[PDB]
């Protein structure tokens, strides 16, 4: 899985 | 486990997948804390944010 955190909902 | 995209999300590396609002997808799995969801759409497979999708069926 991605090592970057997921963006917040707009 | 059918879900639908709540918002647009553009892929940016790390095997992420671009999705458009309203698009249907099958959830294949999650990462350790459920923040990332591995999905399959008509366009392909890859990771999308779990907070950007919602379940279909009730």
């Amino acid at each position: 899985a991605p090592t970057m955190p997921p963006p917040l909902p707009p | 486990n059918l879900f639908v995209a709540l918002y647009d999300f553009v892929a940016s590396g790390d095997n992420t997948l671009s999705i458009t609002k309203g698009e249907k997808l099958r959830v294949l799995g999650y990462n350790h804390n459920g923040e990332w969801c591995e999905a399959q759409t008509k366009n392909g497979q890859g990771w999308v944010p779990s907070n950007y999708i919602t379940p279909v069926n009730s």
